[PDB]
């Protein structure tokens, strides 16, 4: 999954120069990675923890 | 959907963008650092 | 009468072929940067007054 | 499926430009025959004025007392001049219909270029919704700030396009407008030449 | 191009045939591309195994 | 117009909430268009001369 939305944000950054705009799938395709870092985080931590 | 405000603000492109088409819209308002290679 | 009616009959060519050069000539030029390039839409697609060689 | 919507946005965004730039391409055809018409009317007005003046240039070659000043001098110099009157009418309807083509293809081109824009996009966003995480291809692109880097907002977008739509309909209209005024331009200065040959 | 101009010319029967190489082409490389970031998965996969054994 | 346009192309470049909606931005658009508008009607008086 972070494999994925970095992937998504990179072609859309390929899009056209006047085509190129800040659509709702930007906005989630955002906040997607944040949540998949911060819970991997919490997950990296976790496996310290054990 | 809402337009909010991050506090690194980056409006390059919107400018480049009016520059090669005057007619547009303001891009106003109603992942803190570059890649190396960028 | 007929000697004046070759001229308009035969000035419609030159103007044609005067035309046909100018969408031609530019064509050889549009290269790469040419600001005006784009994907055309149905681009490959004989119009109606397609003639023949 | 927020990236769905997009492309089905898109989509109706990119079908509705494909059927804006066609039709172009159709009511300049229509227009390009009735340039077309209009010039094959001063093709033919040209024989008229070879006879008018040869009427004129023969009918000077009189004898003394028959070389007289009547209905016929009158008539063939009005024929005369309203030939003439006819052939600048024509010639100005000609770089009106031409200036008309121009700005129809240059509407027509912009039009197209937003669409070139759409279909690299569509392509793009479409490739971007068939992304499993069974799939391979995805990779670890380094995070960086220019993948957020935007140049319109959702609704700029559409204005963008939406404004494009509207002046190449206005474009349209006006072809249509041009062309009822060159039918009824060439029934009258054939009618009115008539009319004075009879 | 206006009236009979408009002829199927070298260049058109010619022009027509790139168009479609072109698209060919084009697809030849995305299919590469597919067939290459495939490896690079694997690369990491195995990376991740000799790594964990490490 | 030459000031007026190059005065607002050099404040577009300010970093982050500094680029503001400032009434200085709105009345060099209102300075823009005046002039645009005078140099209208004074082609007009041209034509009319």
């Amino acid at each position: 999954p972070l494999k994925v939305a970095q992937t998504r944000l990179y072609q859309r950054s390929h899009r056209p120069n006047v085509e190129l705009c800040r659509d709702a799938a930007q906005f989630r395709l955002a906040s997607e990675v944040e949540e998949l870092n911060l819970s991997l985080a919490a997950l990296k931590e976790k496996l310290l923890e054990a | 959907l809402t337009h909010s405000l991050s506090l690194p603000w980056r409006p390059s492109t919107y400018y480049k963008a009016a520059s090669n088409w005057p007619t547009l819209d303001p891009y106003c308002t109603r992942f803190t650092r570059y890649t190396p290679d960028d | 009468f007929l000697l004046q009616e070759a001229r308009q009959r035969l000035n419609s060519d030159h103007r044609g072929k005067m035309e046909t050069l100018d969408i031609d000539r530019g064509c050889l030029s549009l290269n790469l940067t040419s600001p005006n390039i784009s994907l055309k839409i149905n681009p490959t697609r004989v119009p109606n007054g397609s003639t023949s060689l | 499926r927020k990236v769905g919507e997009r492309l089905q946005d898109m989509h109706g965004w990119k079908s509705e430009l494909q059927r804006q730039v066609e039709e172009l391409v159709s009511e300049t055809e229509l227009l390009l025959a009735q340039k077309q018409r209009l010039e094959r009317a001063l093709d033919a007005t040209a024989g008229p004025f070879s006879i008018v003046t040869d009427n004129l240039q023969c009918r000077e070659r009189r004898q003394h007392p028959d070389l007289v000043r009547d209905c016929v001098e009158i008539e063939l110099l009005k024929e005369a001049e309203l030939i003439r009157n006819i052939q600048e009418l024509l010639k100005r309807t000609i770089k009106q219909a031409v200036s008309q083509i121009r700005l129809n293809w240059e509407h027509k081109e912009t039009c197209e270029m937003d669409w070139s824009d759409k279909v690299e996009a569509y392509n793009i966003d479409e490739a971007c919704c068939r992304y499993n995480n069974q799939s391979t291809d995805v990779q670890f692109y380094p995070h960086s700030a220019k993948f957020e880097e935007s140049a319109s907002t959702p609704e700029t977008w559409a204005k963008f396009t939406q404004e494009h739509l509207y002046r190449a309909e206005r474009e349209r209209l006006a072809s249509v407008n041009l062309r009822n005024l060159i039918d009824c331009i060439l029934q009258d200065t054939s009618e009115d030449l008539r009319l004075q040959c009879d | 191009r206006p009236n009979v101009e408009l002829c199927r010319d070298q260049a058109q029967y010619g022009l027509t045939d790139e168009v479609h190489q072109l698209e060919a082409t084009i697809a030849a490389l995305k299919q590469k591309l597919a067939q290459a970031q495939d490896a690079l998965d694997a690369l990491y996969k195995h990376l991740a195994r000799l790594q964990a054994d490490i | 117009l030459k000031v007026a346009q190059t005065r607002l192309d050099e404040r577009t470049r300010r970093p982050n909430i500094e680029l503001c909606r400032d009434m200085a931005q709105l009345r060099l658009v209102n300075e823009v268009y005046e002039v645009d508008d005078t140099i209208q009607t004074l082609q007009q008086r041209l034509r009319d001369a």
